[PDB]
């Protein structure tokens, strides 16, 4: 189906209180003064500004923000150098070397992360078979030269780290949806 | 256990407005003009 | 006296305002910071070249309508005088022709820009 | 009735395979091949030489009424001789129908431009003179519209290298955005993601 | 003692000045539900000065293709002629005591075009030639309407001294029997002081920034004082005119609150309406005042010239 | 210290504050990166609030924020306009694009990053960042602005 937005329907014909109408309406300004009222009453509502940084916007548990490596609780590392995230990363921005560690164990030698090349598409975080990658909620690390960007592995694991105890909250309220 | 999932409720939700509401307010051109000329006529006097 | 002093004031307010502005801030300008703007792309012609105008015979009517306005101006003292029917007769014709010319005018299409 | 498997209607290949035959005996001439795909999209391949009579005969026909062109894109499969597949997408509101009108060329031989049957063609031919070098007769106005200006190449010919030849940086020697070989601090990393084994049985090509 | 009046009103118009920026940033913000500046200062009211500090030590802009002298002398001859306008204004005392008042203030209103003009010829620039071919247009259009209207208001007045508007006012405003007028003469400083819908010389949207595309820093701050002094100065004359304030003998500090109130509801009228309207067409504004506007003010241009007559209220010489 | 160094540390403070409390933005950007920027400019983050104005021409501006994917045919226009500011400029790449290509890394028609044409005082990660990210960008260059300490070194020189 569809409706017309502008075709008008038959004719009002012409009156004079309709000529009159549309006089006033011409002269006065009319539309003019109800948009003035509508601009007033926004005026006198309450802003809907925040007052960052004391009061942040909000944000859910999936929410994708900087990169990090957990821990299972051992304190062992939960990356496996398994590659899964470097082959589905789709801006090719994870590099990753490998080699079995003294006690024999499967883990990365180099894990880098170029974050001025990533998306920050979860692509990663959904493709770790253990949950080593994720894309913890931090925002607010912007820097000021280009290479503090390029994460490594040292960089990834301080992340993990610092932010275990609000990655592993927010996987607890998560991973049942995923 | 029994699925849980993101769904409406069972009586469903209630009516959402979306057709163009415009007031239509204001008082009538005779009135107004009478109100203009009346000022008019006074000032004058 | 007192307004020469009070133009002299505001023209020495701000030659002083454009001097500190100018002789305050530290320089640096090349030819890339002096070139003209249009937009992050060079200029393909100087903007001195001629410049059509859609409003020309608007432009001379303002002209005939400016000196229109400066024969209406000595109405307030105008209206002073013995003989008001001569005044009002006068300043009803001239009033009237001045519309007659615009209305003529409106007729003939010359308020409508051209092109 | 299988919750995973798209529900196939019959009648639209019927239909699209009704018009195939009916614009392939009334264009002997061009038409060279015609398919209905099992997505229920008809292809009509021609000749060269006929893309300004078939396009023509496809707006202006009654029965055809393929008044809005689509898109105009080339596909680059550079193993056969005439390496680019021009593809017009063309839509019927009349009948509320899709056509797909297929034909070739190579680096040497251009084809003609339908700018005079649809407008749109103007872009989209420059468009794909600038991405593949199919050169188009009689177009208005042919020229680069999405590369550099001096851009050297057809990037979407697949020959052409995924990160190109040059690359752009600031000289402060000479105070301008300069063009340099292209050199990369980390190189484009290639996979080769494909199984071994044979994924298709229906599109298994005879051995040679 | 005439040098500190000369400072006691030159400084506070130029605090107002700032400060009407701030409250138009305020204003602004709070009909488009959010708060606009309250973190430099207080409650924002450093917000001013910073951006005054900010362009005064930010480098000015001297282009190649760029005529040096006009371009120096546009933003200069802009302040000056802003504060040349507010000197006669009577509150209800004038600093400078006209008797040709209003015919000064469209004298200078002219040259302050001027101004425009010559900066926009000045900076070598298209979008420069294009705010000054619209400010040519845009004066063409409120000049010749603008004159009428106060020529028949004066006619009412009786005179173009401007305590002479005191006293006729003294009784009941103007606004009353010259409310049409009255509204076409606020279009008039609307378009006079290049306000939205009428600014269409620093055209943000049309043009990139119009007749100041080139200027920076210093001579920007310069013009974006004029105007604004401008916009105080235009209200301010508009309530003069027409909203007549209570002037009593003994104290004149009733009359300069009332002119106070007065001419700060008219400035935020202005914030009000930059905030409610989208941008005219500048052939659409010359047809609106030489179509609309121009032939009801001859029509009631004539009707104050038959008014007094006929009604034995010739206004008083003096 | 000597009587003059307290007194040229606290005009450093008064210039810095002015420019800090004072950034005009120029009214540029390429992509989605930019209309999250304009997501800032809207009521919830309020730049304005933080004395953060879009001013169209480079000549009015001071910061230019790099909002989008810088390609070779735009990189002589970002260069240009860049050089049209005046001095006191500053650089904020935003996203990934601006960063360091992003998703258009290895792209024929892409520059690697808006620091290789221009000098990128702060870089905002993210494809896109969101308002809030770039808000923290903006204070962030407020705060690197005013550790500034110009007239301190014209003393010390
Ligand atoms: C006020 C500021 C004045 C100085 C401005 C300035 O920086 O000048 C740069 C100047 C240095 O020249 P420059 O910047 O290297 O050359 C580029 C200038 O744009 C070159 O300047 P220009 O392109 O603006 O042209 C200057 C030109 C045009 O400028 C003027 O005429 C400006 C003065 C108007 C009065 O002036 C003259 O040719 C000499 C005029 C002498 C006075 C007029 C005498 C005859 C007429 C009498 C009535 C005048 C009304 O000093
Ligand atoms: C989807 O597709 C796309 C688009 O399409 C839709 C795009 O668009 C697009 C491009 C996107 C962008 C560029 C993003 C830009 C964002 C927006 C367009 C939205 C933001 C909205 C606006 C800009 C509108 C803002 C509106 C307002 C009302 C804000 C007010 C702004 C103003 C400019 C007016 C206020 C003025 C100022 C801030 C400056 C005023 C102050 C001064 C100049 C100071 C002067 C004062 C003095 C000098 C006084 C001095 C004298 C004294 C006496 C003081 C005493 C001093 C002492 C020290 C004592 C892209 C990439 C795109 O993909
Ligand atoms: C002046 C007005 C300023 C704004 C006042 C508040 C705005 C909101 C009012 C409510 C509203 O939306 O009304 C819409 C309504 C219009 O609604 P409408 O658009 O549906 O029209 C009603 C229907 N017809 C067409 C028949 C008239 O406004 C009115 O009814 C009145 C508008 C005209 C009168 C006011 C403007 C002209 C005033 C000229 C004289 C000067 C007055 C004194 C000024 C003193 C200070 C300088
Ligand atoms: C106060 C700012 C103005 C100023 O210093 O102007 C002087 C001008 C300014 O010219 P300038 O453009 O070289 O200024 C130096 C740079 N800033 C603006 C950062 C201070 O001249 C000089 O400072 C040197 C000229 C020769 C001085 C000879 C001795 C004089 C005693
Ligand atoms: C300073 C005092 C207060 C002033 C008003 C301040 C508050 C209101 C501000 C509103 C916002 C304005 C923003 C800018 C708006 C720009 C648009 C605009 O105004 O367009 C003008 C519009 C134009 O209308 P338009 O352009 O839509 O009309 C179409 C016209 N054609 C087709 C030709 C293009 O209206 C006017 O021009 C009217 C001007 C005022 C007329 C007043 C007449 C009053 C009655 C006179 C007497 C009648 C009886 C005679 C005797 C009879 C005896 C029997
Ligand atoms: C009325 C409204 C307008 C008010 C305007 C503001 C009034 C108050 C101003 C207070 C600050 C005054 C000095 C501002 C200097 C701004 C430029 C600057 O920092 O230049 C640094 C430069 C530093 O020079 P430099 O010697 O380090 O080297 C400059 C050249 N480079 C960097 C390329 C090597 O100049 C100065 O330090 C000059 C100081 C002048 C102090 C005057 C007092
Ligand atoms: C004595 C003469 C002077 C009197 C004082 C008033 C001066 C007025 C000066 C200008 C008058 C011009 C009138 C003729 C004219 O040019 O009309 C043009 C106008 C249509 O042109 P336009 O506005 O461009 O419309 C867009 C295209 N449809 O056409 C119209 O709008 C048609 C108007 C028809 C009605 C005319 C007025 C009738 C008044 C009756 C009063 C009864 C009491
Ligand atoms: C950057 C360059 C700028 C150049 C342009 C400057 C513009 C200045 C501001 C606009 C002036 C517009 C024209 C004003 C002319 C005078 C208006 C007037 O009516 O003056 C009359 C008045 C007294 O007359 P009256 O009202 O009859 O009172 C008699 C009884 N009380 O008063 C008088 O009789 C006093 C007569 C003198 C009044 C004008 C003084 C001007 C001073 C010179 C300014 C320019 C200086 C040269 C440039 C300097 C370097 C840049
Ligand atoms: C600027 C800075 C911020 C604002 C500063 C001033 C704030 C003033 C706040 C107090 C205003 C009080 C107005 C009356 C309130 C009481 C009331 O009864 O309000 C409702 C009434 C309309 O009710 P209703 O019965 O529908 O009326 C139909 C007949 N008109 O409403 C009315 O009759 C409204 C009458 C007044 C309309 C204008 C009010 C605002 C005036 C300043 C606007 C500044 C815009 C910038
Ligand atoms: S979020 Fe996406 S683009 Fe970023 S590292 Fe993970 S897979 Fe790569
Ligand atoms: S997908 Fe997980 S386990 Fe595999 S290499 Fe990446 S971070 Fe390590
Ligand atoms: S970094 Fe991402 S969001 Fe930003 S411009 Fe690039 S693709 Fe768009």
């Amino acid at each position: 189906t569809y409706k017309y937005v502008n075709k008008k329907e038959q004719e009002s014909e012409v009156d004079m209180k309709s000529a009159t109408d549309n006089a006033a309406r011409i002269l006065m300004w009319t539309e003019l003064i109800r948009g003035l009222g509508m601009t007033l009453s926004y005026l006198f509502r309450e802003p809907a500004t925040i007052n960052y940084p004391f009061e942040k916007g909000p944000l859910s548990p999936r929410f994708r923000g900087e990169h990090a490596l957990r821990r299972y609780p051992s304190g062992e590392e939960r990356c496996i150098a398994c590659k899964l995230c470097e082959a589905i990363c789709p801006a090719q921005a994870i590099t990753i070397e490998a080699e079995p560690r003294a006690d024999g164990s499967r883990r990365t030698t180099r894990y880098d992360i170029d974050m001025t090349k990533c998306i920050y598409c979860g692509f990663c975080q959904e493709a770790c078979p253990v949950d080593a990658i994720v894309e913890g909620p931090n925002f607010e690390f912007s820097t000021e030269t280009h290479e503090e960007l390029l994460y490594n592995k040292e960089k990834l694991l301080n992340n993990g780290d610092k932010w275990e105890a609000e990655i592993a909250a927010n996987i607890q309220a998560d991973y049942l949806y995923r | 256990s029994k699925v849980k999932q993101d769904m409406p409720p069972p009586g469903g939700y209630g009516p959402i407005d979306y057709k163009r509401n415009l007031p239509r307010r204001g008082l009538s051109g005779y009135s107004m003009f009478a109100v203009g000329i009346g000022a008019l006529i006074f000032g004058y006097w | 006296m007192n307004l020469y002093t009070v133009i002299f004031i505001n023209i020495l307010l701000s030659l002083t305002l454009i001097l500190v502005a100018f002789w305050l801030p530290q320089m640096n300008l090349y030819s890339e910071k002096a070139n003209p703007y249009e937009c992050g792309f060079d200029p393909t012609s100087s903007a001195r070249l001629p410049f059509s105008m859609k409003f020309f015979l608007v432009a001379i009517t303002f002209l005939l309508f400016d000196l229109e306005i400066a024969l209406l101006l000595p109405l307030p003292w105008a209206i002073q005088t013995i003989k008001t029917s001569t005044m009002m007769i006068m300043a009803f014709i001239l009033v009237t022709i001045l519309s007659l010319g615009l209305a003529y005018e409106w007729t003939q299409k010359g308020l409508e820009w051209t092109e | 009735k299988r919750p995973t498997v798209r529900p196939r209607s019959d009648v639209t290949h019927k239909q699209l395979s009704a018009f195939g035959e009916y614009v392939a005996e009334i264009l002997p001439k061009y038409v060279q091949q015609v398919q209905v795909s099992c997505l229920d999209e008809l292809e009509i391949c021609i000749h060269p030489d006929g893309v300004i009579p078939t396009l023509t005969f496809l707006r202006d026909h009654t029965n055809a009424q393929f008044k809005s062109l689509a898109d105009l894109t080339a596909v680059d499969v550079p193993t056969r001789q005439n390496r680019f597949e021009i593809v017009y997408n063309l839509l019927s509101l009349r009948f509320n129908s899709r056509i797909r009108v297929k034909t070739y060329a190579d680096e040497l031989t251009p084809i003609d431009s339908i700018v005079s049957v649809h407008i749109a063609a103007n872009w989209y031919e420059r468009e794909v003179w600038d991405m593949f070098g199919v050169f188009f007769f009689n177009h208005p106005d042919l020229r680069r519209i999405l590369t550099d200006y001096g851009f050297e190449g057809h990037p979407f010919r697949k020959d052409f290298p995924l990160t190109g030849y040059v690359e752009l940086r600031y000289d402060d020697e000479v105070k301008r955005v300069v063009a340099e070989p292209v050199e990369l601090a980390q190189e484009f990393r290639k996979f080769d993601l494909n199984s071994p084994w044979e994924a298709f049985p229906a599109y298994r090509q005879p051995p040679e | 003692m005439f040098f500190i009046n000369i400072l006691t009103l030159l400084v506070p118009i130029l605090i107002a000045m700032a400060f009407l920026t701030l409250v138009e940033r305020k204003i602004l913000g709070y009909m488009q539900l959010r708060k606009g500046p309250n973190i430099v200062g207080p409650y924002g009211i450093l917000q001013p000065f910073a951006d005054a500090m900010k362009l005064f030590m930010k480098e000015p802009m001297r282009p190649l293709t760029t005529s040096m002298s006009l371009f120096i002398i546009a933003p200069t001859l802009s302040l000056t002629l802003a504060l040349s306008l507010w000197v006669p204004l009577p509150m209800p005392h004038p600093l400078i005591n006209l008797n040709l008042g209003i015919l000064f203030i469209l004298a200078t209103s002219s040259l302050s075009v001027y101004s425009i003009l010559w900066s926009g010829w000045a900076s070598n620039s298209k979008y420069s030639l294009f705010g000054a071919l619209r400010a040519v247009a845009q004066t063409i259009s409120y000049e010749v309407t603008m004159a009428i209207i106060l020529l028949s208001v004066l006619l009412m007045n009786g005179s173009y001294s401007l305590q002479t508007l005191i006293t006729t006012q003294e009784h009941m405003w103007l606004l009353l029997p010259a409310w049409p007028m009255a509204m076409m003469w606020f279009i008039s400083t609307l378009a006079e002081t290049n306000r939205a819908p009428f600014d269409l010389t620093e055209g943000e949207s049309e043009l990139v920034s119009g007749f100041n595309v080139e200027y920076a820093a210093g001579p920007f701050a310069l013009f974006f004082m004029a105007e604004y002094t401008n916009i105080i100065l235009m209200n301010a004359l508009t309530t003069i005119i027409f909203l007549g304030p209570l002037y009593y003998i003994n104290l004149p500090e009733l009359y300069s609150t009332n002119f106070m109130m007065e001419a700060l509801l008219l400035s935020s009228t202005f914030l009000w309406i930059r905030a409610s309207y989208p941008r005219f067409r500048y052939d659409q504004l010359m047809h609106l005042l030489w179509k609309n506007f121009l032939p009801l003010t001859l029509a009631l241009c004539m009707w104050h010239i038959s008014l007094p007559i006929f009604t034995a209220g010739v206004p008083p010489y003096m | 210290r000597s009587r003059a160094e307290y007194v040229v540390t606290k005009l450093d403070d008064l210039i810095n504050w002015a420019r800090r409390s004072s950034l005009w933005p120029m009214t540029f950007g390429l992509a989605c990166c930019a209309v999250e920027m304009m997501h800032m400019a809207a009521p919830r983050y309020d730049m304005d609030r933080f004395g953060v104005v879009f001013r169209a021409s480079p000549r009015q501006a001071d910061v230019m924020i790099v909002a989008g994917t810088l390609t070779n045919k735009m990189a002589p226009a970002l260069r240009k306009v860049y050089d049209q500011m005046p001095e006191p400029r500053y650089v904020v790449s935003m996203g990934s694009c601006a960063n360091g290509g992003g998703y258009y890394h290895y792209s024929y028609s892409v520059v690697r990053g808006c620091d290789r044409i221009v000098p990128v005082d702060i870089y905002v990660p993210g494809c896109p960042p969101t308002a809030e990210a770039l808000l923290y960008g903006i204070l962030q260059l407020q705060r690197k602005i005013k550790r500034e300490q110009k007239l301190k070194i014209w003393y010390r020189r």
